[PDB]
């Protein structure tokens, strides 16, 4: 299973 | 084909007890084995059984948690360990060989026993008559009935015929209800509906008197029947 | 970036049709053709159960790359298709690295072989490979797991991603580290067996060797570059969750869309890999249909 | 040349016997077919109650 | 559902893991089908193991388990019983080097290896082949020419030669080149390198057969 | 020569006798009676538990129990209704060609390429199978073996000639010469006081088992004859042949009545049964798919196809419930 990152990594 | 039991004698209450059914002359290992105790002047009565292979372990309620049925297929030795043994284990043991394939005769051979000395939902199998006044050739007709049918769905009826002669072990009369024994004469027949059954010696002899036992081997615990006594 | 998720789901129904198909056939011959029930053909059946399940979990993987945040499927099953997902992947790799040692004492040690392989001590190695790969998946519980956003809603921004708690605490990265195993240690195996294989044909002597060790390389090389990408894309996927990357941010989601489409492709050529040169197999596959 | 003597005794005793006609024998196996064509559960696919195979 | 047939299936079963046991125990044995046309050198590759219809023949050599079916006995038809040795391990073919001057003989035996190696049940069985009566042949090469077997051998009466042209007259009557192997050895009168030999093409005939069940070919 | 002569006359001889009975043939008189359709039988057990090829099969009069023979030195008896093993008898010769089971039930034999015929005690005071008796005398493979009683079996072989066999003193009673070629199969009749075997010369010879002689010979079939089986009646019987084609005999019109040939089958034929009734003949072929005939009419009802090998035996129940095909796929099924 590939990592998938979410469209909101504002890290903010 | 033997055998031939050790291990009895005059054990104190609380105490523990070894019992050994040494086999002789069959292949042992490939047959199922019962324990059976006869109490003094009392009918037959299961203890426990291992199947071929040590697979299935069964015990009865009265002694199940207490004895424990174990066998040595490479010494030919069937043993049965008895622990807080109490005073209504005194009984005569008996050694019993089963095997179980299309067409076998189960409960076939018994062996002599062994005699201990204790000191101080189950099918429910009923024999009307407890002694019956016999002479020799003459038809007799032996009653048993069982609280649940003892017809299966594959087609078998499920109940053994036993006689014990006077100061002997018994042996196995009718097997599944109709077929007879080996070595057995055709004097006997089972016949039954399912709930009653009758055992029909045609002609008797003096090697014929006995106590006669119904077992049902339609599900375990198995049962037996108080016994008819046929006398002279 | 919005076509090309029209060709990446293309070739993942393309790869999971490719995959079913051989991985049933594949079931199906040894299962009914006594003369194929082989050891090599035991390890290709689990490999096949295996790959059959990371093609079942397909569906639910092409959703989050399809819709991540709005994902309202339940935490329970976030949980189950990336366990799923991750134990067969682990099995599918130990299984390789079995039918690798399997191929090696068959070959190298033939005589020796007959006596210490048996169908007893296949079927032992089959329980233990699951057993591990089940056991070492196990920590996805803990880890894969729906979470919400303050701002909106719960079913608002439910994304199935891995908690929070394992990035602050470096739970994580000592998961993308512990998995990094499942490749180090069948790639070193494979390498080292195969060549060991290749070194004893060559030496023995032809153009069947020739096709072997071609074979062998053809396998090797696959494994790797199928599962490298992978690990690559998790561990920039660890470093991405931490400060000061935003070029990762590209990095992985990329390496891990390639790393999608070559772990599909992965359980869809595994049985032809295994299977294309032997021939009763391909007997029992024309003997099992109509051709 | 002693095998030949025992072959023509063996067809002196094959030759010497009584033969039916074809029709005569046709009709007999027909009629074994009829009479026995009811008890051939083989022919007719006997219902699943009284079948031991399910 | 059931109350004697748990019995019953208890015995089938425990009865049926008694089969694969002894089934494993079988798949570990080597078998090998001695063939010849004669016991002219069958009896010489028989001799040195320690153990009608089939005279089977067990040895054991570096830890490996050997069934040697010798089914010269059986007089009757071969193609109506030859499908039972379909999955031998390997065959045993003995050629006797003197009899090219015997008969008719030779040619016997070459019909009788045309005959065995291309028939449909052995397509991929390899043949061991022993020639013997090497100690024999070069009396005869040296007190006949060759040419009575083979009138179209140019050469000298010489061992070498002879047995050469001879391996290859064996060797040139297989069909099937793509998928067996034909092992041919001059018996010898050092037999601990007769049972190597076998040993050996065994162990080379099961490199391969492992080669081919693990789809590497 | 005088007497070669005489050996070639009266072949024409009888010829001509049993051309005169030939007034009208078999399809003629069934020209008639209806089709039996189409029969659909689905394999209803699967008996699995033989590791190798699988040469011969009987079943028990009971119609339940059936013994099977298999290269790996292996005699299973097996319960075809719950599918479970009886009883699994080890060989010390693994080559077995035929296997038999007693009328009676307390015997099963079995033989091959060590020329013995071994007798097995299946109902004794231990639980053991135990050999009763090995029969010696033959000089060629075992093909077939049938039980006439407890104590007399007839056993068929490849050295040409048949015997009938006393168990108790394990001597041949009555030996059967004639066939020139290698004897495959032996079936006996109904009363037990015929028998018909089939050899490797194409013919098929009638022998009575108490004064030992042949009483006909058929000699219709091209090839060698692997299969053959008695009619129901005892009356006629069918033969397989390596020729693709089977055919029907009739004992009292001493000719052939049918022929059972289709052109898309060329493989020959390894064993022939009959139905109850006698109006289905089943034959195994080489080409892994069991066919149903139509004993009257020479059509083929239907098919059984559910081996990857070659069907090697073939038996029918004697109450024709079933149909048990074993073949060299190392599996045996039920069909019904
Ligand atoms: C290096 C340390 C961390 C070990 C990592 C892997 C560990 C957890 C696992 C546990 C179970 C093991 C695997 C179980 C079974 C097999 C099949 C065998 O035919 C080859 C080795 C192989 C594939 C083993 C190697 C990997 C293994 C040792
Ligand atoms: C994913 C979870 C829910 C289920 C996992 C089930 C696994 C452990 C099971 C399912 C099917 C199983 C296989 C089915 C049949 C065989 C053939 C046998 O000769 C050896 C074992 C083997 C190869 C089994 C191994 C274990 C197996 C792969």
């Amino acid at each position: 299973g590939s990592x998938f990152l979410s469209p909101e990594h504002q890290r903010v | 084909v033997q055998l031939v039991e050790s291990g009895g004698g005059l054990v104190q209450p609380g105490g523990s007890r070894k019992l050994s059914c040494s086999a002789s002359g069959f292949a042992f290992s490939s047959f199922g084995m019962h324990w059976v105790r006869q109490a003094p002047e009392k009918g037959l009565e299961w203890v426990a059984y291992i199947s071929s292979g040590s697979g299935t372990i069964y015990y009865a309620d009265t002694v199940k948690g207490r004895f424990t049925i174990s066998r040595d297929d490479p010494k030919n030795t069937l043993f049965l360990q008895m622990t807080s043994l109490r005073s209504e284990d005194t009984a005569m043991y008996y050694c019993v060989r089963s095997i179980y394939y299309y067409g076998s005769s189960p409960f076939d051979f018994w062996g002599q026993g062994t005699t201990l000395t204790v000191s101080s939902s189950d099918i429910v199998m009923t024999q009307a008559t407890s002694s019956v006044p016999v002479t020799p050739g003459e038809s007799v007709s032996i009653s048993c009935r069982s609280s649940k049918s003892l017809l299966h769905s594959n087609g078998n009826t499920y109940l053994y015929w036993f006689l014990q002669r006077p100061g002997q072990s018994p042996q196995l009369l009718i097997y599944r209800m109709s077929n007879l024994a080996s070595g057995v004469p055709e004097r006997f027949s089972g016949s039954g509906s399912g709930t009653a059954f009758t055992l029909t010696i045609s002609r008797l002899e003096a090697e014929d008197v006995g106590v006669y036992y119904c077992m049902q081997h339609l599900e375990y615990p198995l049962t037996f029947g108080a016994g008819t006594k046929l006398e002279l | 970036p919005a076509p090309l998720l029209a060709g990446v789901t293309a070739t993942c129904v393309a790869l999971f049709v490719v995959g079913i198909a051989g991985n049933l056939l594949t079931m199906l011959v040894v299962s009914r053709f006594r003369e194929l029930r082989t050891t090599t053909n035991l390890y290709l059946s689990s490999m096949a159960f295996s790959d059959l399940l990371i093609f079942l979990c397909m569906p639910l993987d092409l959703v989050r790359l399809w819709q991540y945040r709005p994902w309202n499927f339940g935490d329970l099953l976030c949980k189950l298709f990336q366990f799923v997902s991750e134990s067969c992947t682990y099995a599918k790799v130990l299984t390789i690295t079995a039918l690798s040692v399997e191929r090696y004492f068959a070959i190298c040690f033939p005589l020796r072989a007959k006596v210490v392989v048996t169908k007893g001590r296949v079927k032992l190695v089959i329980f233990v490979i699951w057993a591990v790969a089940f056991c070492s998946a196990g920590p996805i519980f803990v880890l894969v797991g729906v979470e919400h956003e303050q701002g909106t809603d719960p079913w608002d921004t439910n994304e199935c991603r891995p908690t929070e708690f394992a990035v602050r605490s470096g739970l994580l990265t000592v998961m993308v580290w512990v998995s990094s195993i499942f490749f180090f240690l069948p790639v070193f195996c494979l390498t080292v067996l195969y060549s060991l294989i290749g070194r004893k044909l060559w030496r023995r002597r032809d153009q069947n060797h020739k096709q072997t060790v071609k074979m062998l390389a053809v396998v090797v090389f696959a494994f790797i570059l199928c599962w490298l990408p992978f690990h690559v894309g998790r561990y920039l996927f660890s470093k991405s969750f931490e400060p000061g990357s935003l070029e990762i941010a590209q990095i992985s989601q990329y390496c891990n869309l390639v790393s999608f489409v070559l772990f599909y492709l992965s359980a869809a050529i595994n049985p032809i890999l295994y299977n294309i040169m032997s021939k009763k197999y391909r007997v029992a596959v024309f003997r099992l249909l109509g051709f | 040349i002693a095998q030949a003597r025992k072959l023509v005794q063996q067809l002196k005793m094959e030759a010497n016997i009584d033969r039916i006609k074809v029709s005569k024998a046709a009709a007999d196996l027909m009629a074994y077919c009829e009479a026995h064509a009811k008890e051939d559960p083989l022919l007719t696919p006997v219902p699943a109650s009284q079948n031991p195979f399910r | 559902l059931s109350a004697e047939d748990k019995a019953a299936v208890e015995r089938s079963k425990m009865i049926d893991r008694n089969l694969r046991e002894d089934g494993e125990k079988a798949a570990r044995e080597v078998k090998l089908l001695l063939l010849g046309a004669g016991e002219s050198g069958k009896s010489t590759i028989v001799k040195q193991m320690k153990i009608t219809g089939i005279v089977e023949t067990h040895f054991t050599f570096k830890d490996l388990h050997f069934k040697m079916f010798d089914v010269g006995g059986q007089r009757s038809e071969r193609k109506k019983w030859i499908h039972c040795f379909e999955g031998v391990t390997a065959i045993i073919f003995c050629v006797a080097l003197s009899d090219y001057d015997l008969v008719n003989r030779m040619h016997e035996s070459m019909k009788l290896f045309d005959s065995i190696c291309n028939n449909k049940w052995f397509t991929d069985t390899s043949i061991i082949l022993f020639l013997n009566k090497k100690d024999l042949f070069e009396e005869k090469i040296k007190k006949s020419p060759l040419t009575i077997c083979y009138p179209e051998y140019a050469g000298s009466n010489t061992y070498e030669e002879a047995a050469a042209y001879i391996q290859c007259q064996f060797e040139d009557l297989n069909k099937r080149k793509d998928t067996k192997e034909i092992y041919t050895h001059f018996t010898c009168a050092t037999e601990t390198k007769n049972v190597q030999f076998v040993f050996d093409a065994v162990t080379d005939v099961i490199i391969k057969n492992n080669l081919k069940d693990c789809g590497l070919f | 020569d005088e007497l070669r002569q005489e050996a070639e006359q009266l072949k024409n001889q009888i010829r001509d006798a049993r051309k005169a009975c030939a007034d009208a043939t078999l399809s003629q008189i069934t020209n008639n009676i209806d089709p039996v359709g189409r029969i659909q039988m689905r394999t209803r057990r699967t008996l699995r538990g033989h590791l190798a090829k699988i040469y011969a099969m009987h079943w028990g009069t009971d119609s339940r129990l059936l013994v099977s023979a298999s290269q790996d030195g292996k005699l299973i008896i097996w319960d075809s209704y719950t599918t479970n093993k009886v009883h699994a008898i080890p060989l010390r010769s693994s080559w077995v060609m035929t296997c038999a089971y007693a009328p009676s039930g307390n015997y099963v034999a079995c033989g091959g390429l060590d020329n013995i015929c071994s007798i097995y005690n299946l109902k004794t005071r231990q639980g053991n199978v135990r050999v009763s008796r090995e029969l010696a005398g033959h000089t060629g493979y075992l093909s077939c073996c049938r039980f006439l009683d407890d104590n007399q079996i007839v056993t068929s072989s490849g050295d040409t000639t048949c015997a009938l066999w006393d168990i108790e003193t394990g001597q041949q009673t009555t030996t059967f010469t004639g066939h020139t070629g290698d004897v495959m199969s032996l079936s006996l009749a109904p009363d037990t006081r015929l028998f018909v075997s089939g050899a490797c010369d194409a013919s098929a010879k009638l022998w009575d088992v108490r004064e030992g002689m042949c009483r006909q010979t058929f000699t219709g079939h091209e090839s060698d004859i692997n299969a053959i089986c008695f009619f129901p009646d005892g009356n006629a019987f069918a033969t397989g042949s390596d020729d693709a084609t089977c055919r029907l005999f009739d004992l009292r019109a001493d000719q052939e009545l049918m022929t059972y040939s289709h052109d898309n089958i060329i493989c020959g034929i390894t064993s022939v049964s009959f139905s109850k009734s006698g109006r289905l003949l089943l034959a195994g072929y080489d080409d892994f798919n069991c066919n149903v005939w139509d004993a009257l009419k020479a059509d083929r009802a239907g098919v059984l196809a559910g081996h990857d090998n070659r069907v090697s035996c073939l038996g029918v129940t004697d109450d024709g419930m079933a149909v048990a095909t074993g073949s060299w796929d190392s599996f045996l099924k039920i069909w019904n």
